[PDB]
């Protein structure tokens, strides 16, 4: 897993798949949760975004799967997924974190 | 009309003439304390008589009972009294008890003169015609009202006091109606009393930089209240600062340059000796398009600041220390972002002093200065009296601030206005989360019965803080109608509320002929009408003081009165 996450076309892949989990995925109620965290993140001035493991088993559960498997690379591609997911919403909050 | 603008040189010369001796003091100026432009205007015109060396009093004043108790004592010695920012509104001749019979000298020929003149330097309207037209010792100064708009009246007038049956009741009852009509309208004020001072310095051949700063600051003082008059009178401001501002440009700062620039002022709360946090949360505007005051308006704060790209850490910290990109990159972050929030209106251009190397102040952040002296500077007859000579004892703090050699004076002020800022806003959150504000059909109603720091909303100036405060926040909301406010503030020592009727206004930006307050009238005519005891003796005659058990039999032939 850790020469197949490194390859560039694969990392691709798993960050345009991250990232359409944040943005896509909703609550049981309909809400989208993730969302509702990134408003939280950038309104505290927090640097870290919680994510719930379940919400990944739940769906495209492939990236569960590398996350258990090698976090040390998929957490690295997740962080800068993450700050995208936050950008799109506060721009330039590179300038705070 | 009584002196138009065109004749300010002739009542000035009529002054030097009549109070011009090294031999004694002639001149008296009464001067209400609690106005920043009445203390701008009188600051203005003893820098002149200083100059001309003419020997002069000058009195503080807190309303109409201590008018006629320091008018009763003058020296008869004295023979020129201003008034200046009172009396336009009363009838002087019948309150001040004169018959002008025990003032003429030197009758003779179609002719009179008198042993003392009374002049008015008043911008509350509307007029009393008894003093405009109907007096001789009463000398009102004009901005121009009385020909562009009194011409009606002023035939109304004559034409009654000349008539001392079909031909009679056809024709006393027209005039009679005009002037019926003429009162029955609200208050309003329509010039700054500093903007004719400063137009008479400059009939003189007196302007400087120092008379300008002083016209700019009296004129300031109106933004908040009456925004419709500083428009007039800003594009008039514009053009003294350059005129009168040197030829040097690329110049280098100095100890002794004063510069006086116009620039960018923005709408916000004490923005060059606070935070650049403190500026938006305790911002009157700002709080009215956010909902500032419960926890969604917070955020919605935060989300902004997230969005400009300022962490908060850098937001709160005070604006010297605060970081040199930030400061010169703000007007491009503000031009991009505000208009999300519909803040766009925050963009204004103002006028900025900077003294030498002692850092800028607008004129805006100087009249939050000046007014927090006023406000917090330092047997009900004697609690009412060791209090209304507080009130006058503070004048003199705001007095001190206005000269550059007293910037710690200035920086009390500047340290005050955010302790008092805060205080409204911690008090203007309870009464929006509690719902105090009650609807009654013909005005709204606020009581504020007990609380925190309540001690402060007996100075009728800190009661009108959280008044603009209730009223901008009111203002802004898309659905609520238009109408006028009372609010009332108990005194548990005096056992009285101090009650003021506040005029609404149309949103910040929306661009309409003014509205008026007629809770002057509603209140005299329901006082009249009742046996309930009350004061109605301050300047700003909306403004009023009744005993708690009186209050609610008051308010519930207020909503039957149909002046508002």
């Amino acid at each position: 897993y850790s020469e197949w996450i490194t390859q560039p076309n694969v990392s691709r892949t798993i960050a345009r798949e991250l990232k359409s989990f944040l943005l896509e995925y909703t609550d049981e109620t309909g809400r989208s949760v993730y969302g509702a965290r990134i408003r939280t993140l950038g309104e505290m001035n927090s640097e870290s975004l919680e994510v719930n493991y379940r919400h990944l088993a739940e769906s495209k559960a492939i990236l569960a799967l590398f996350l258990a498997k090698c976090p040390e690379e998929m957490l690295k591609i997740f962080d800068l997924v993450a700050m995208e997911a936050t950008e799109l919403h506060y721009p330039d909050y590179a300038r705070i974190h | 009309m009584y002196y138009g603008i065109s004749q300010f040189s002739e009542a000035y010369n009529k002054i030097l003439r009549n109070s011009s001796s090294h031999s004694s003091c002639q001149l008296v100026i009464f001067v209400s304390c609690l106005n920043i432009d009445a203390l701008c205007a009188t600051k203005m015109l003893s820098l002149l008589f200083k100059k001309q060396l003419v020997q002069s009093q000058i009195v503080p004043i807190f309303g109409y009972s201590e008018l006629r108790r320091h008018y009763s004592q003058l020296d008869d010695n004295i023979n020129s009294l201003l008034l200046v920012g009172f009396g336009g509104v009363i009838d002087l001749e019948a309150f001040l008890e004169i018959d002008p019979q025990e003032y003429v000298i030197d009758t003779d020929s179609g002719e009179q003169s008198f042993r003392r003149d009374i002049y008015v330097l008043d911008a509350h309207r509307p007029w009393n015609l008894d003093n405009i037209f109907g007096s001789q010792i009463i000398q009102c100064f004009d901005d121009g009202t009385v020909d562009d708009t009194l011409g009606e009246q002023k035939e109304a007038y004559y034409k009654l006091l000349e008539l001392d049956r079909k031909q009679r009741k056809k024709q006393i009852h027209e005039y009679e109606g005009v002037l019926e009509e003429y009162y029955s309208q609200g208050t309003t004020v329509v010039n700054s009393i500093s903007a004719q001072i400063y137009s008479l310095l400059s009939a003189i051949g007196e302007t400087n930089l120092s008379n300008l700063w002083l016209n700019i600051l009296g004129t300031t003082s109106l933004d908040i209240a009456y925004a419709q008059v500083y428009n007039r009178l800003y594009p008039l401001l514009q053009d003294e600062v350059k005129r009168l501002t040197p030829s040097s440009r690329n110049s280098v700062k100095t100890p002794d340059t004063l510069t006086l620039n116009i620039q960018p002022d923005y709408y916000l709360f004490l923005l060059r000796h606070s935070s650049l946090y403190d500026s938006f949360y305790y911002s009157n505007y700002v709080n009215a398009k956010l909902s500032l005051w419960n926890e969604n308006g917070k955020k919605r704060l935060h989300k902004m600041f997230a969005r400009m790209g300022i962490p908060l850490s850098t937001a709160q910290e005070t604006w010297l220390y605060m970081d040199h990109s930030i400061k010169r990159e703000l007007g491009i972050i503000f031009d991009k972002n505000l208009d999300r929030y519909g803040l766009q209106d925050i963009i204004r251009d103002g006028f900025v002093r900077t003294l030498g190397y002692r850092g800028s102040i607008s004129a805006s952040e100087f009249v939050e200065a000046l007014t927090a002296l006023l406000e917090v500077g330092n047997n009900s007859a004697q609690k009412l009296t060791n209090l209304r000579k507080r009130w006058v004892s503070n004048f003199w703090l705001s007095w001190d601030a206005l000269d550059d050699r007293k910037v710690e004076l200035l920086n009390r002020g500047i340290q005050l206005a955010q302790d008092l800022q805060r205080a409204i806003f911690n008090t203007g959150v309870a009464i929006l989360e509690k719902k105090l504000i009650k609807h009654l059909r013909i005005y709204r109603l606020c009581v504020l019965q007990d609380g925190p720091d309540l001690d402060l909303y007996r100075n009728p100036l800190t009661l009108l803080r959280l008044g603009n405060w209730l009223i901008e926040c009111c203002a802004e909301s898309e659905d609520k109608q238009l109408l006028p406010m009372v609010l009332a503030s108990i005194d548990e020592n005096t056992d009285t509320y101090l009650v003021a009727g506040l005029t609404p206004r149309y949103p910040r930006g929306l661009d309409k002929k003014p509205i008026l307050n007629n809770f002057s009238m509603a209140f005299q005519q329901i006082t009249a009408e009742t046996d309930a005891k009350v004061r109605i003796d301050n300047f700003e005659s909306s403004i009023i003081e009744i005993r708690r058990e009186d209050l609610s039999p008051f308010l519930e032939k207020l909503t039957l009165s149909g002046l508002l």
